């Protein structure tokens, strides 16, 4: 007796709600930690203005939203619902990214 | 003397030629620089600035909003089959995306 | 002191919302995605026109140049409407001088 | 003091719900275990790529602050033009 | 009496045409149509020959580089035919498309 | 009399089967449904106009009337497609 | 008075130095360039050269032929990972393609040759 | 008229750098044409980084460091190093000669 949704339902209602707003959706603390931690690989004791590392944020889930969607018509394409690693190879390759 | 006309006001403009025109000479485009092209370029700069605003700000009247706000700006140009082309390759912060589901992933009622 | 001074396009972007949407303002994000543009477009127009003179052996960037160059990077519609409100503004901007 | 920056192995932080957030912006239905790993690879490869040329326009400017238009030349020459944070 | 099974004379081609560095379109109806498109651009146009095959150096190269994107798409799939929906595919993914 | 040119219709069917089929091998392609040929001529003929667009635009701001490998050439690069070995 | 030397050799480049310097300035990309930038300019672009020359002589030599080819050119730069990267939105008129079958379209039978 | 008017190339140099790195293998006139290309192709890029550079530094003049920097940016990993190294070597040189 619980309700209970269907699988699928929630998913389709995350996506309605994301794709409605322009929210950054990856926390902003690990985020920045992350960039330093690779900006060290190249160089050492770096500062970044707050504004670089929203920048750079913007920019990555962009990119990232962006790959999913060419992603999830690699999925389709094959005949499924679900995105898999190959996907995303595919669109990859295909965008020239990859070799 | 004569009087102080700008060249925008000239040219019935609100983009500022004489700006564009000094941008031109100190960007290294070229050695010299036409007197029509400032005001060619601030008119074409202006056209399509308007254009993206009339679009722009009708997303924020349909979105019940007094002010322009990137996602505005953001539904204007891809919804607008040209803008997004001109703009296929940029990316607007704060802007989200289209509402796109693929048919495949809905219900089947 | 006194911040030095960072140009931008934002008087006239405001200018042209007035015309254009009266009742209407703009954000500060808004308006440095406006300004953004505006330079964005600036630069290859006035890129595209450069390579034009160069290609063809000439000194100066002139209207003629920013026309094939509009016509080379915009999309039918939006080239049709350029080229006519630059034309306008010129054939204006010489008859008062 | 000096307070120095422990590498402490971030790229995890990128939690999956939030790997699950960003493909729902995408359009994604479903989702692959798989996935959430090969996309913090994915992420990795943009960020280096990103501020390896943002950090070498930091070095030629002869600063030790990355700034925002270091980012933004960085994110134009990648062909990942950005609107909002300068130029 | 004798034939080759499906896909073995393919094979054989596609060995051929991978080793070899030739234009594969035929000049004359290249040339035909490229007079046609440019005739909606403006009237009575001349071309210089090595503009023309410059144009099918180009065409030949996008068309082969993109049949071997559709391919991937058609083996994605878990085909080994080419169709429509893999060529409109990489092209929505390479950008061209909408 | 002197008369001017004359117009041309239907030339993309000059890009013949065995000639699609051709570029496909070269491009790896075993196996190719019947659909394709109509589809590659589509594709092909957007490819062409875009180009020929751009480079007519520079031989008219060259104030030509003859399109040049260079006007091919400076289109190619604009369009992302840069080519070497008539000009560059 | 004492006269004629070239700053090339100066530098040991077979590429123009002189050119190279007359070509940035003429080329609308700065006010002013400085005496190390064409130097510098020009000894990159004589390693690139000299790197796909010699990779595409070794094509050529392979083949049996004295003479470079644009397809000695072509496999030389796709079967160098880096020069690959380097001129990949790049199309090498009459170079065609490396030879490459995907596997799946392959028949998977093995019984050889001599 | 009489006589064509001069289209520069990098020709000789291509046949000089040839000449070093194989001294008897020759080269077509269209692998040559391939060669003037790439020389140009990359002048233009570096040059042009190398322009960027300096102008969003506020900095009129292009140096041997914008070179460097943009050589940095263009060029993939161990084609980069070697390219810095040649680069750097022959400005030495070039000021050792005086
Ligand atoms: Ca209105
Ligand atoms: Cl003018
Ligand atoms: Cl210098």
């Amino acid at each position: 007796k619980p309700h209970r949704y269907r699988p699928g339902t929630v998913a389709l209602r995350e996506i309605r709600r994301y794709q409605k707003s322009t929210e950054l959706l990856i926390r902003k603390l690990p985020f920045q930690r992350l960039v330093r931690e690779i900006a060290q690989d190249f160089k050492t004791d770096l500062r970044f203005q707050s504004s670089a590392v929203m920048a750079l944020q913007e920019a990555c889930e962009a990119y990232l939203v962006g790959l999913f969607e060419d992603t999830n018509l690699c999925a389709i394409h094959a005949k499924r619902v679900t995105i898999m690693p190959k996907d995303i190879q595919l669109a990859r390759r295909i965008r020239g990214e990859r070799a | 003397r004569a009087k102080a006309k700008t060249r925008s006001s000239r040219a019935g403009l609100q983009f500022p030629v004489g700006r564009v025109h000094r941008l031109l000479r100190k960007g290294n485009y070229s050695e010299r620089v036409g007197a029509g092209a400032p005001v060619y370029l601030a008119a074409v700069l202006e056209y399509l600035t308007a254009e993206i605003l009339e679009l722009a700000g009708n997303a924020a009247r349909d979105n019940k909003k007094t002010r322009i706000i990137p996602r505005h700006l953001q539904l204007a140009i891809r919804n607008d089959e040209e803008l997004n082309k001109l703009l296929g390759r940029v990316t607007i912060a704060q802007g989200g995306v289209l509402p796109n589901i693929q048919a495949v992933l809905l219900p089947k009622k | 002191r006194k911040r030095s001074r960072k140009e931008s396009y934002s008087i006239y972007v405001y200018k042209v919302l007035k015309q254009v949407h009266p009742d209407t303002g703009i954000s500060s994000k808004a308006m440095g995605i406006m300004n953004s543009f505006v330079n964005d477009i600036f630069e290859r127009i006035a890129g595209e026109a450069s390579r034009l003179a160069h290609y063809n052996k000439r000194s100066t960037i002139t209207s003629r140049e920013i026309q094939t160059a509009v016509r080379l990077l915009l999309p039918g519609e939006l080239a049709k409407h350029a080229v006519s409100e630059g034309t306008k503004a010129v054939t204006k901007y010489t008859s008062a001088k | 003091k000096r307070h120095r920056k422990v590498l402490r192995d971030n790229i995890q932080g990128i939690t999956k719900p939030a790997i699950r957030r960003l493909a729902r912006r995408g359009g994604v239905k479903r989702i692959s275990g798989l996935i959430y790993e090969e996309t913090r690879g994915v992420l990795k490869v943009f960020l280096e790529n990103v501020i390896r040329d943002a950090v070498t326009y930091t070095e030629h400017a002869k600063r030790k602050t990355v700034t925002a238009m270091d980012v933004v030349y960085a994110l134009k020459r990648q062909g990942r033009t950005l609107y909002g944070f300068g130029g």
